[PDB]
């Protein structure tokens, strides 16, 4: 139980993880401080857009 | 800007023979802004 509950709180931060830099409404001066993961690039390459 | 994250991006892919890029002659953009479209995606960054 404790380990399928830790599982859903790191998958719930990866999806937030990647969602954040991925919002096109940081574009945006911020812009300038965003880096695309090798993690964000494999969840887009999956789920497309 | 503009040159950082996408210039240096394309430079550091590496090529369809493989690898690197590194130490090669490149052309580049001097300023890139966004036209048009449906949506600003992250855009076309051409590096020769």
């Amino acid at each position: 139980y404790h380990e399928t509950i830790e599982q859903k709180k790191n998958n719930r931060l990866l999806e937030a993880r990647i969602f954040t830099r991925a919002n096109p409404q940081l574009s945006g001066a911020i812009r300038l401080g965003i880096e695309r993961d090798s993690v964000s690039r494999s969840y887009d390459e999956m789920f497309g857009a | 800007n503009v040159i950082r994250n996408k210039q240096i991006s394309a430079m550091k892919l590496t090529g369809v023979d493989g690898k690197s890029q590194y130490g090669n002659a490149f052309i580049i953009a001097n300023t890139v802004k966004h036209y048009g479209g449906y949506s600003d995606l992250g855009g076309p960054i051409t590096v020769y």
